């Protein structure tokens, strides 16, 4: 099937390797070939002078599909993992994510704990001067 | 049907009142009884979203087919689908040698175009604040309920509150009216959240996330598809001289799946998703709502009892009584009275409750006093006696009752305070105070006596003006408070 | 028995008690005496684990067969191999750019599978060692007994017993002399945790968990029955990509390679599924009271006595002579007297005590304390008793003083063991017993001849001099005035 | 034998450098071709066109690909390894005192001098320092 | 072609799988070969005619061994493993590293130092500074020493 | 050429004072006005190494041929190649097991020697430069020229001397304009002996010498004709022994890995078989002596000028116009005058002194600096005299301030050539110059207009008040008389 000044027939497994004459004897010898599939190619079979195919005075096109075994490398797209995704996106913005009872509480607790000797001294030396003691245990949490 | 949930909690609505300002939570049920009014339960039934709008689809497996390479000859090769907007192509260098065909070997164009195909689109949907419905409804207990379980089913009704539209009204039949006004108040944000949607199963993801995710993607309409970046699903083979084949990479469903599956699965339905994790701080106008069978007489006849007393953990006692008789139209009576003095026990809590049809079993959910205590409902000797004990002291409960009533201002704060008006805000401090200290008021002045309680709240207010300390000044603001539930 | 290996202890055991401490090293013995009752010989005998289950097999030489190398050349799809299933077989996909002189369609990238059949033999197998299932033999050996052997050892004194820390208690049935009651703790030392047994093809070691992990080579988790053998590649290669084949070899075996690397590692020896510790050490409290003496009722003997061997010092403050005994009165136990230069017969305490000859011709072995100096032991009675002269050099509280550094030693050794706090009356027990212990040396030398009613007169002495009005720190007599006391009930 | 779409035979040390007819002559020339056994190789064998030189393969066949089986149990005995590794393994190596502990407050005063100056400067205002000295090195 | 003491002879592609009779015949069976280039290959073709068949061989002979002299003109990179170098801009920091107080450059870069950590730590900075005013340059000298001491 | 380029310091020589100190960046062209002769234009115009000594030469791409290999029988002794001496011929002493198959009689680890020619391709060439054999070329230029072209440049001002670190003099002969000669003591900044020039297939970069050495390739250190080709081995590599051949192969190209492990460095301008280094000032002195004014001999304009281009400001702090002249007097000096708005001509400052024109329709390019404010730029005399006012933005003694600071820069960046301490005499002359680079625009801002004879009364006049008895700060006075009696008479 000639159209649009290109040649064009509908190859199969059968004329696989065979010389057709069409001005020119050409011939195909590609191994993906197979029925008329919706997997079909299309490129132009060039004349040689004395590849898949190789023509020998008119190029010709060929479309052969591949039913037969109508597939590798199928490399998964790194693609973010969603558990991480809010923390980031907090990440970004700008302190409305502490507020003082629900996290610095905490903190000024978790860190007394942890650091319990400068607790008590700081604690002792406040008491050496009432809410003073509590105002300076709030200013130690905030310098570390 | 508030009797099986957990988190229960009795709010005592003021009499001559209109306000009882309620939160509501998937898992929470909150009954109430208003003095001269019968019992509630309003209960959250699902807080959903639907009728949400189109986002994006993601082409989660690409497919090719109809595949053309147009090769030049060195010294630009153009293909006729390049023009085509459903056909991907590219332009490469490599020319055919002198074995190929070609007069001179070398590096010439490549035109290698073809039919981008999708389908198992992913589908991408932003929903809005705007178009949550909640279906609220309401159960009142004291019907007849000719079904072995308590629940006559004209008893209750249920309604829906769009933020649009926060005031909807019941229609209980021959009750009245229980109308509602409602602040819808989803957790889960709305602005950084978009509906996935797979093959048939959906999500909950980050509109960030969603749109970062790299993928081949069509803003365009529903039915069809541009495919802006279509690349990212297609590789091209080996360009060799002769032609170069293109082939898609893999569909992702796999990957995509393994990616999002460390988050909230949404169970879809009839168009419409479930939505868990939403508070409502409703408030409720019970003006409208009258008694029912007020107006007939106690029951003469006997009752059966089917199953124990089975308690409920919240100091509260149920138990499925039945009733054989003549009399059809029957108010029941309910003397739950104490091992101690024979004084009346406490507060019941179905209140009012009747038959309406002969061989009705009702539901008489009571709370017994603390101490041995003895359920009596039914005239002469035909009662059906019960004997109950409430393990746990009074005051106890009347602090955890306190505490539990900050927790629930708070909660409804924003909501609870009305700051528009002077008597508005008479009203909301009211409400707040009664809240804030009905469980301490009941339990420890309890048969002080209606003029001794007024006359203690006056006592109270002139030691607050006696000489002393400043700041001990509190005493006064006591009697505040002690003259304020002489409303109640 | 005991005379062999040096390191033996003689733990007095005081009398009226239930408890006697001891621990028993891999090479060790301990000869316990009571007054009332004959002499000990315990020795670890042979610690053992077994009951030890399969951990890994290592691979150590490879065989490799069955090599196939199939290829598509580009354009045809990547290639694919059927072998690829078994897990048996190794698979590897490479790519290789097929020639012109390959003469396909085209030029590209080649793709090759290729798959061959693994097979391994002189696999090396890990196991496991718990702490559980670890037993160790005691052997008890009981002198005085008289042996017709040649060797004075009575076969039928002999008892053993194995313990575990599952079952911690034992009880050896001592034809005739008493159930000796042990019970005991097998303190390993070599963590069972940190260390796997290394099954070589016929040897045995005791390797680091952590090096026997970090070893690279080919293993299995599986049972031993039919082994996967994963990371296969490790110890097989692949050839240089040839367009047509890609052939597959492998390294051989590492006999010596592994033999090397485990060389200087401790060597542990394999008998019938049991492998002999060494570190391990015994904490036992032997309850000895089921124990009674034997051949008291006999008489005293009276015909002639002839030796063996001439009495050869221990080294360990103890003299041993098998002495024959020809005669008549079969069954009789020897006289035995140790006498000082001087009228003295309390020379030195008598190891082997009521020696006793059960037979006509027995070989009685001896073991005796001589004092510290002169001495004279006589063996029999009459005219033609022998008699051997002995001469102990040495100064006697200086032996006082290494026998109380000996006892610290030993209690320091049982600390947990040798200190019971379950009761008031049990601790009172243990203290008066590691007082006992510390003090044994000092208490018998230094207060020797002094008199009963004397020591305790000079204990009630230093008592009052303690209360008495003086330094709050010289009240140190009166503690050790108690201590004075509680070595009378001795 | 041919078997699945692909085609084998047992070739075997005498069919070296003869072609054998099978759609187009086929012939090998593989240096470890022998007798066939359990250690054997098998793989393709490329039909090449004329229009090229055999390059690289141990069989150079025409037309159609052959594939080819043959054994490596050359002169009875097994191939060669070809071993090009070396594998070796971590050797297993053979396994308070207070001298030791001496060496810790040893290495900690030369570690800490200026700390170790303020605490004996403190004690000194002696037995208690040294005390004092011995609880710091184990504090840190 | 046999010269120096040594029978050589000139292979070529057709040459390969048939015999070659020399005082023996002699048969090569190498798969590289090809006709003489500028890169060849020579070896011996020790005879393994005794009754076992030859192994490791590509060639051999039967009575009287001979050398090779094929070469590759197929119209070849095994083992490829390119030679990692060290990368160029992180040299002129590398060597630099280990000199001393040639790359001190006291003129400035020390100066430099000195205004870093005054900003870093200004607290300790500032309290410096106020003790050395509190008892003229002797301020500047204690800022430079504390600059220097980290 | 001048004006266009940034930064186009002007330092203002003194007449009689021959020396004129210059620091010429890559980027820095001078413009300095001498008060009795024409103004110069001095800027560097390139520093180029070229043909500088070898250094090494490694082979990135080698190729090998004609693999030889000797073997011998195992146990038989080893085998040698005749090859083995030659230096083009690689050899390896490769023990392979010849095998009972392999055809001799015992089998076993045997002999086998492989040689072979390694020939090279590609050669990297090394090669380091010194001080030496790296030169720079000043340019000079001079205005008041008439250009007969569009181009306002006269190629009797522009002229070029190349002067190299040994040839520190050199002279440029400005046509009949004299003769500008002037030494310079190169300073590279960018120490050669530290880098060496690399020579790719095809390219240049500039590489430090210890990355070049311990590149890890082959090299020679040999000559250029032939090269030695030591440690060849690092491309080489032998495959496989076998019994009967050995196989060897060379390691591929390595333009591309050398490339990509060097495209992080620059990549040098090749012009000229040479480079050309970018950032090395020279510190000249520039003796002008010999220089003399062109056509002070003329008569003075009438003609008309015709601006064909509105004067734009350099930006620089000085106005710039193109101006033709049309007329017959054509061996004519252009008028130029620079009036305010005030009545006084003298606040302006000409920097093209004496211009001059040839020819009839001569595009000549003035410049001048406008007095700060407004001002009007007249061209000519007579009807037709083009004049064009002007207004100076910013304030004239922040300038003035500028110039000291440059000044002061300048003289640091000087420090080292511009001081000459042998001779007290120079170095007198050099502390004027100094005193001059550091307080001329100081001293003709602050004290303009004031009188040569009333600047010589003030600056006595200082000098006696620094004679009072007063504080160590006020005998500063005497300071700026020693500025005022040295500055201000010259």
């Amino acid at each position: 099937r000639t159209v649009g000044d290109l040649t064009w027939l509908n190859v199969s497994t059968t004329d696989v390797g065979k010389w057709i004459r069409v001005k020119g004897e050409c011939f195909v010898t590609a191994t993906d070939v197979g029925t008329w599939c919706s997997d079909s190619v299309g490129y132009e079979c060039p004349q040689i002078a004395p590849l898949d195919c190789y023509c020998r005075n008119t190029s010709t096109y060929v479309t052969y599909g591949r039913c037969k075994n109508g597939s590798r490398s199928k490399r998964a797209i790194t693609i973010a993992p969603h558990g991480e995704a809010g923390l980031r996106v907090g990440s970004t913005k700008h302190w409305t994510s502490r507020a003082t009872p629900q996290r610095y509480l905490m903190r000024v607790e978790k860190w007394v704990l942890r650091h319990p000797l400068p607790a008590l001294v700081l604690v002792v030396l406040g008491w050496m001067m009432h809410g003073q003691r509590a105002m300076y245990i709030v200013l130690m949490l905030l310098v570390a | 049907q508030c009797l099986d949930v957990q988190s229960r909690d009795f709010v005592q609505g003021v009499s001559g009142g209109t306000w009882v300002d309620v939160v509501l939570d998937h898992d929470n049920c909150i009954t109430i009884v208003a003095d001269g009014k019968p019992s509630f339960d309003i209960r959250l039934s699902k807080m959903s979203m639907s009728k949400f709008a189109e986002y994006k689809r993601y082409c989660l497996q690409a497919t090719m087919s109809d595949v053309t390479s147009i090769v030049a000859c060195p010294g630009d090769a153009h293909n006729d689908k390049s023009k085509n907007h459903e056909y991907i192509c590219k332009a490469v260098n490599n020319d055919r040698g002198w074995g190929n065909g070609c007069v001179l070997f070398g590096k010439g164009s490549m035109e290698t175009c073809g039919k981008f195909e999708c389908k198992k689109k992913m589908a991408g949907k932003l929903v809005a604040r705007e178009n949550v419905e909640s279906v609220v409804t309401v159960h009142v207990h004291g019907a007849s309920a000719t079904d072995t379980k308590g629940v006559d089913t004209a008893s209750t009704a249920k309604a829906t509150i769009t933020p649009k539209a926060s005031v909807a009204t019941l229609n209980l039949n021959d009750f009245g009216s229980l109308e509602v006004d409602c602040s819808t108040d989803v957790g889960m944000d709305f602005g950084e959240i978009v509906v996935a949607d797979m093959s048939g199963k959906w999500w909950i993801v980050n509109k960030d996330w969603f749109n970062e995710l790299a993928l081949p993607w069509s803003t365009a309409s529903t039915t069809a598809e541009v495919w802006q970046a279509r690349d990212r699903l297609v590789e091209f083979g080996w360009p060799h001289a002769a032609k170069q084949n293109i082939y898609d990479i893999g569909d992702q469903e796999g990957a995509v799946t393994a990616a999002i599956a460390q988050a909230p699965m949404a169970k879809w339905e009839s168009d419409k998703v479930e939505l868990i994790s939403g508070i409502l701080k409703c408030k409720v106008k019970l003006g409208n709502l009258k008694l029912r069978g007020v107006t007939y007489s106690m029951c003469a006849q006997t009752f059966t009892t089917e199953t124990r007393p089975a308690d409920t953990g919240h100091g509260t006692v149920a138990f499925k009584v039945k009733y054989v008789g003549t009399d059809v139209p029957c108010r029941v009576p309910l003397h739950i009275i104490d091992s101690d003095g024979g004084v009346a026990a406490g507060r019941v809590i179905t209140a009012h409750p009747f038959v309406m049809k002969q061989n009705d079993y009702i539901i008489l959910e009571v709370e017994p006093p603390f101490g041995d205590s003895k359920i009596e409902i039914g005239t002469g000797t035909t009662k059906l006696v019960e004997a109950w004990h409430r393990k746990g002291s009074s005051i106890g409960n009347a602090f955890t009752a306190t505490y539990k009533g900050i927790t629930k201002l708070t909660v409804l704060g924003e909501h609870a305070w009305d700051f528009n008006s002077l008597g508005g805000f008479g009203a909301s401090l009211g409400k707040a105070v009664h809240t804030l200290f009905g469980g301490v008021f009941r339990v420890m002045f309890g048969g002080m006596g209606w003029l001794t309680k007024i006359f203690v709240g006056a006592v109270l207010v002139w030691l607050g003006l006696g000489a002393h300390d400043k700041t001990i000044a509190t005493t006064m603001i006591l009697v505040g408070s002690i003259l304020m539930y002489m409303a109640v």
